[PDB]
DNA sequence: CGCGCCGCAGACTGTCTTC
DNA sequence: GAAGACAGTCTGCGGCGCGA
């Protein structure tokens, strides 16, 4: 208490050793090339008793609440995994519901499977929407098949009621279900897609891909090519490509498994699916036992591997996630593209006014002078009651000398004579239903398009053709680098590269489009504008696809529960829903969890016509979003990580000083604090600490420092060499990563290369792909990634498992984790929010405590032993006051901020009162 | 910035010289020219092709000039409802309906209370409380796309979101001029308090059929201005800095620009170029294109000015006639947007001038 | 007397509620119009400036307010077009035959209480020089006569007069017969300088004008029309054991009309659709008959399509699915035929540049 | 990580059409 | 016979998402 920070340590009393030694060289590391003298403001001590402890010390309590957390889906997956199995049936049914056949494929109309485990695959008609399409499952008995309803006529309901397939009895045990990614097949279920807490936990055999014998993406590119560069190419013979045919392949040496020829699921229509019924319903049998056999090989082997039960507790979890939606979802859908077609064709409208405004220029002959927009062909070609005097008879006395060519020659090519060639060919053939004025044939994809509202500096080298692409940008035959240009053009041979020699292809340019020397033609009006709607445009035309039809079941009034209904904001004709994200567990090499479209940054920043996906995530009427954003989690992982394994002390390396000291306000925090005073920009030198940490290297950390601003291969070379120094200084042996230090990379390092076991707190192997063992990778950025994101994983896991054990003794309802990037949220209902608040904190302190002592050291440190801010909201933000820009702002919806929390304690109890 | 003497030279704007923006804008302006009557309409036409005939259940409806419950009126929304009954009446008792109606209302404007006139859009659309938010939605959104078309940069166009006094949220549109940003028009939706304020004897009679039970209608009113937005199409289409080429243009668009096409006679002298423009005008009036008249003004030996005070008027084709037109019919065409030179024989330029607005009506 | 029924009961007209006898529809007191009357105004409206404005080379339109800015409803917009003839001159190039008008609502006071009644009329004021002044004025004596046979079924019914006054040595009186009785229509005043004195209190300099490269003093032809009671006129004289009103096309509020029957519901809909839709983009006017779910009789919707000046009629039948061809039938021909879906949009053509075309 | 459809963009092109 | 049109034809460079 007050050494340096700390508390009264409720658990583990006793002991509490410093060590001399210990201390004396944390001292002198943090004294030298550092600031261990600081004057380190103390907090408002925390008085309060922590729930009983079960176990002896930490580690076993959390042992024993995970066994049992655990034990009732371990017993089940062991009880499928040795049970005998007859073969397939001759034919499946086609009466509605479930059937389970057995007994000489006797069928009988089973209303539910009544066992406590199954693999339970599924496929879908991708032409008629995201319904499911019959499934084929195996209960540990007698096989099971579903059948979707879709294939009878009429009963076309949409807003998916009644859609997905039931799974659960009544209650009136536990259930645990398998597959490949049955992230995929945890919609399809109408339980899953239940506001309440759901009993049964789902188990992906590509989780567990990723978890025993797993490839990284770097590695899976070289996996499906193959099927210093120079690997020893071993690792390719015990992974396998995630692939259910060739895990298959990988897990038993059985007849080759075989994709559909004809894709009617992927590429067909329902009529085609019911002309191959039966074969398509074989596929999927076969499907589901290749997936039963690879399970049976892979859980005793995944037990083994990742034995500890607090990981697998928390895989349970995390295949719970569950994002409340309503009404508002489809709003901002309907709005958002919406606005992108606006925005679209005002920007098309932006570019034929610069078109005109630029064939306006001939006319004195300004075209020629124009510095930019001269390279086209821009060539004229040289094709009292008295009656009128003679009335419009005339008219056909005029005629023609018959030079109009027929009706067919005037029209594509030649209509509108005399035009600019490149305003003939922009605007619609004439021969054409559907014509439009002007030259309504321009895009961004165009070489015209990029010359007007894309100025910039005039890319000296960007005349295209050849390599083409972007070239100088920037300063520093004639003309090289001109403010009048008029470049000759005749080869690119100009003092520069004068053409692609990076070549970034990765949706690029758009961050540039912010300053960035990229900018459009201040003189026009509407030639900014275009570029800023191409800059707000850009992320939903990238992620429209995803972002729509996201599998969005719509609960009726009966699903939702009473604490929706009698309530302020009850009943209303808004049709409240939820999404769970399919989220793939352990889709990485590393067992974080993958989805592309709920899982990732999404900033919700202005300038974007998509943003605000993030947003608007509500909670229904009663519940709020309590959760937190776990402080700096991989830089504090890290700290302890290198404080642990030197000295046993928080305060040993530079780096465990800085997480903790430094802080985001007026303090020396490590981002956005620390990072631009000692480096350059904001907001992308914490990506570059980031990416440094956590797994990248020296060419990595320069790359992506070129893409964040522009520099010269030499000065980039001196920053990284400066940045270097009193960095970890990496690759340095014969110490004892060697060098100034202040960053512990050595424990990564150290624990990649050791064998079997890779996880300091829950003991978790890697993949047996990249383990040392068998082979050595040639850049170890893999494993030193893997060991703080599966730490991190750990970390969550943890979490999870706390969460849990402190929602089943005190009533906490919700008990929904929407875990996003180290970010958690709970979803924890009203009159629990406070209390969920404490939940959180103590979780995170027990969670701290449980890394501090599996790790090497008993001691907490008060600055992140809590959450700085639990933020209790009702819609899902980086923060508890933020605005969106597609809207007027959220305070038009329904959004009206709410509690960031810290140190508010004043529902001391965490039992109900 | 001060563009007005556009305006006094052309005359689309009123008899007095001196129109500040607040003189303007306060709607108690004497008056406006043959080209901003031509642009109202065409205003008022676009506006009753975008919303009335082309969506089903919307009928145009009229309101008198005073409300006997003898003032002048200030609002259109009340001759709606008068007629709410015999409109739903005559329809198959269809809840979701709308109303639409343009006209002059005369307001009071306290300046430092004199009375100004504006011309009014209301739509009124009766729907069932379930569909009333996605409805209002719709209402403001395709009338914001129909704001930013005709508009060179729709940029300045926008619209907020608010709350109302009494609890129901609403929609305002706006203009961004470059003294200020504007209203334009105004979104409420209300729980047929209006209506049962207006008809509060029975309430059975004010229900509408949304399906096997009747429910109490609601009802939204979208209340726009044009000569405003008429001001402000005006201000769009004016365009400053660091282009190095200066010409006094208004890029009115082609759908409500006052004058299409312009009709001229060349040099000469050879004379009797007159009777076959007076047949090209009236085969123009014929198929319903305005045309400017610009052959009987003579003594002028400059075509460039011409083509410029013709811009100014944002005429969207010149049409020459020259002695080379009685053989070998080649009329020299002039584009507004874009100045090019074209020569076209007399047959198929009217059909040509047909398909130009139809196809920048479509887009 | 049971043409005002006809017409409110068939939306052509208002509310009779408080516009019951004709004095009210004559007078600015009527309780408004219905949407058919409404177009068919607005058509009126156009093809008079048409004819008269867009027609004619010197004429250019002018506005009005609706009240008096004063120095009170307006009522003559004769003030504002002189006002504005300063400055026109400048800006018409020394236009001494020219002339402004305009088609607005101005108001007009009924007598316990007097009330005011807001009523279309179109006035134009023209400037004329004064050697052949009166002879300007006996032109346009000539073209308002062909407006009079522009649409009138009866040309014989318009009348005209002249008529003398201190103020104006030659006046022209336009009247029409209407079925109650004649009706003065159309009025003009030739009026001299004495107005150009009393709103120009000695501008001789502006007031005197360019003609002939001569500086004239223009003398001043107000021709004010009842646009509304005009319009009233056309349409009672297009009336004559069946009620049929065979109003002008060129006029007609709806030129055709679709209507669904005898063929699938989806097919019927999409071909009414398209329709419409090419009806909107030609510039035709299309009545939405369609979405109809009584289907009261045959007999009846065509007693109601031509009740509501409907030019013709168009029915989509199986036919139309099969080999394209729907059933047409034209009111004054009193005949039906067979015609095809994507010549129904030539037809039309055709015969609205027959109607305008005389 | 990255890779093969995929999808327009830009240039080519052998052959049909007109004077 | 000479020149313009045209509906295919090949290459390229963004990009996406995979694989039950």
């Amino acid at each position: 208490m007050l050494s340096r920070g700390l508390h009264e340590q409720i658990f583990g009393q006793g002991g509490e050793m410093p060590g001399e030694a210990a201390v004396r060289r944390s001292v002198e590391h943090l004294q030298k090339h550092g600031l261990w003298g600081q004057p380190a403001v103390p907090l408002p001590d925390v008085e309060l008793r922590l729930p009983p402890l079960y176990g002896d010390n930490l580690d076993q309590h959390f042992r024993l609440l995970a066994q049992k957390q655990s034990l009732p889906y371990l017993e089940a997956a062991n009880l499928l995994l040795q049970a005998q199995l007859p073969p397939k049936p001759p034919a499946w049914a086609w009466a509605e519901g479930w059937t389970r056949y057995g007994p000489e494929g006797e069928a009988v109309p089973v209303a539910i499977p009544e066992e406590r485990a199954l693999v339970f695959d599924v496929e879908v008609c991708l032409a008629e929407g995201t319904c499911p399409t019959l499934a084929v499952a195996i209960s540990p008995s007698a096989w099971y098949s579903w059948c979707s309803q879709r294939l009878v006529e009429e009963r076309y309901s949409w807003t998916s009621q009644l859609s997905p397939a039931d799974l659960i009895p009544l209650e009136v045990q536990e259930q645990l279900v398998v597959g490949h990614n049955v992230s995929f097949d945890r919609a399809h279920i109408r339980e899953q897609y239940l506001i309440q807490g759901s009993r049964m936990r789902f188990l992906d055999t590509m989780s567990m891909h990723m978890a025993i014998s797993g490839l990284s993406s770097f590695q899976r590119s070289l996996w499906i090519a193959a099927k210093p560069a120079i690997s020893s190419w071993d690792w390719l013979d015990i992974s396998s490509v995630n692939s259910l045919a060739e895990v298959h392949r990988l897990y038993v040496g059985g007849p080759p498994l075989e994709k559909e020829p004809r894709e009617l699921f992927v590429k067909g229509t329902m009529k085609d699916i019911r002309e191959n019924f039966q074969d398509l319903m074989q596929y999927c049998a076969q499907d589901v036992w290749a997936t039963h056999e690879v399970f049976q090989q892979q859980l005793p082997l995944f037990l083994e591997r990742c034995p500890h039960p607090v990981t697998l507790a928390g895989m349970l979890e995390m295949g719970v996630s569950y994002l409340p939606v309503n009404q508002n979802w489809e709003r901002y859908l309907a709005e958002a593209q919406g606005t992108y077609e606006e925005l679209q064709r005002e920007m098309k409208k932006s570019l034929m006014d610069l078109a005109n405004d630029a064939c306006q220029l001939l006319s004195g002959e300004r075209y020629k002078e124009d510095p930019w927009l001269w390279d086209l062909e821009w060539d004229l070609q040289e094709f009292s009651e008295e009656e009128e005097f003679q009335q419009d008879v005339m008219a056909r006395a005029c005629l023609q000398k018959l030079k109009g060519t027929t009706e067919l020659l005037p029209k594509r090519p030649q209509h509108l004579p005399g035009h600019p060639g490149w305003y003939r060919k922009l605007c619609p053939r004439l021969d054409d239903p559907a014509w439009t004025p002007g030259p309504s044939l321009l895009s961004l994809q165009m070489r015209v398009t990029p010359k007007l509202m894309a100025l910039t500096w005039d890319g000296f080298p960007l005349h295209y053709s050849e390599r083409h692409g972007w070239g100088y940008l920037v300063p520093g035959p004639y003309n090289d680098v001109d403010i009048p240009g008029c470049w000759f053009f005749k080869l690119p041979h100009k003092d520069g590269n004068s053409c692609n020699v990076g070549s970034p292809f990765a949706k690029d340019f758009l961050p540039k489009m912010e300053d960035g020397t990229l900018q459009a033609g201040p003189g026009g009006a509407s030639g900014p504008r275009a570029l800023e709607i191409n800059k707000m445009i850009s992320f939903w035309r990238n992620a429209h696809k995803r972002i729509s039809s996201q599998m969005v079941v719509w609960l009726p009034r009966s699903a939702l529960p009473r604490a929706v209904i009698r309530h302020p904001d009850y009943d209303e004709e808004g049709l409240y829903g939820a999404i769970l994200p399919q989220v793939v567990t352990a889709g990485t090499i590393t067992r974080r969890a993958v989805e592309p479209t709920w899982l990732t940054a999404s900033n919700a920043r202005p300038d974007r016509v998509g943003s605000e996906l993030k947003a608007m995530v509500q909670a229904p009427p009663g519940y709020t979003l309590v959760g937190a954003d776990v402080d700096s989690q991989e830089l504090w992982i890290a700290a302890v990580l290198g404080d642990a394994h030197f000295a046993g002390m928080h305060g040993c390396t530079a780096f465990g000083w800085m997480t903790l000291q430094g802080r985001k306000s007026r303090g020396t925090d490590l981002h956005s604090k620390t990072a631009t005073t000692v480096g350059i920009s904001r907001e992308h030198a914490k990506i570059f600490n980031y990416g440094r940490i956590y797994g990248a290297g020296q060419p990595f950390a320069e790359r992506l420092l070129m893409q964040f601003n522009h520099r010269l291969t030499q000065q980039e070379a001196a920053e990284k060499a400066q940045q270097m120094y009193a960095a970890t200084k990496g690759l340095r042996w014969y110490r004892l990563k060697g060098g100034t230090e202040s960053e512990m990379f050595n424990k990564l390092e150290s624990i990649a290369t050791s064998d079997i076991p890779r996880t300091p707190v829950l003991g978790c192997c890697i993949s047996r792909a990249l383990e040392p063992s068998a082979v050595q990778e040639e850049f170890m950025t893999s494993r030193v990634n893997w060991v703080v994101q599966s730490s991190a994983v750990d970390y969550l896991h943890l979490m999870l498992v706390a969460m849990k054990w402190l929602f089943e003794e005190f009533a906490i309802d919700g008990r929904f984790c929407i875990s996003i990037h180290d970010e958690v949220r709970y979803l924890v209902r009203e009159e629990d929010r406070y209390r969920a608040a404490l939940a959180l904190q103590i979780t995170n302190l027990l969670t701290r405590c449980m890394f501090a002592y599996k790790l090497g050291l008993n001691d907490l440190p008060q600055s992140v032993a809590f959450f700085s801010a639990v933020d209790i909201d009702r819609c899902l933000r980086k923060e508890v006051t933020m605005d969106c820009k597609t809207p007027s702002n959220p305070t038009g919806m329904e959004r009206r901020y709410g509690i960031p929390q810290g140190e508010a304690l004043d529902i001391y109890q965490i039992i109900e009162l | 910035a001060l563009l007005e003497i556009c305006q006094r030279r052309h005359f689309l704007s009123g008899s007095k010289q001196q129109l500040s923006r607040d003189s303007l804008l306060s709607g108690c302006h004497p008056g406006f020219g043959p080209l901003g009557v031509e642009l109202r309409k065409n205003l008022a036409a676009e506006w009753w092709t975008s919303v009335v005939v082309f969506r089903e259940q919307v009928f145009p409806v009229d309101a008198l000039h005073h409300k006997p419950g003898g003032k002048l009126r200030e609002n259109l929304l009340h001759g709606a409802l008068e007629h709410y009954v015999n409109c739903l009446d005559l329809v198959n008792k269809r809840l979701p309906y709308g109303l639409a109606q343009i006209g002059v209302c005369f307001h009071p404007v306290f300046d430092t209370k004199s009375i100004g006139e504006k011309t009014e859009a209301s739509l009124v659309w009766f729907t069932p409380p379930r569909t009333s938010n996605q409805w209002l939605d719709f209402w403001l959104r395709h009338r914001l796309q129909w704001w930013r078309k005709f508009a060179m940069s729709p940029s300045n166009f926008s619209s907020s979101d608010c709350q109302d006094e009494e609890g129901r949220k609403g929609n305002k549109l706006y203009y961004n001029f470059p003294w200020g940003k504007e209203l334009i028009e105004t979104l409420w939706n209300l729980g047929d308090h209006e209506l049962l304020h207006m008809y509060p004897g029975n309430v059975s009679k004010l229900h509408g059929r949304d399906g096997r039970k009747n429910v109490v209608p609601c009802v939204l009113s979208v209340n726009g201005d044009l000569d405003r937005g008429m001001l402000a199409y005006l201000y769009d289409s004016f365009q400053t800095r660091k282009k190095n080429l200066h010409r006094k243009v208004l890029k009115l668009h082609p759908c409500l620009a006052p004058i299409k096409v312009a009709l001229d006679v060349g040099r000469g002298p050879t004379l009797e170029l007159r009777q076959v423009c007076q047949g090209l005008f009236n085969e123009l009036l014929e198929n319903g294109i305005s045309v400017w008249p610009g052959y009987l003004e003579t003594m002028q030996s400059s075509l460039e000015q011409l083509y410029s005070k013709y811009d100014e008027m944002s005429i969207l084709f010149t049409v020459l006639v020259t002695e080379t037109t009685l053989e070998n019919g080649l009329i020299h065409l002039r584009s507004r947007d874009t100045t090019m030179k074209e020569m076209m024989h007399i047959s198929k330029l009217k059909d040509f001038l047909i398909k130009y607005i139809s196809s920048a009506k479509n887009v």
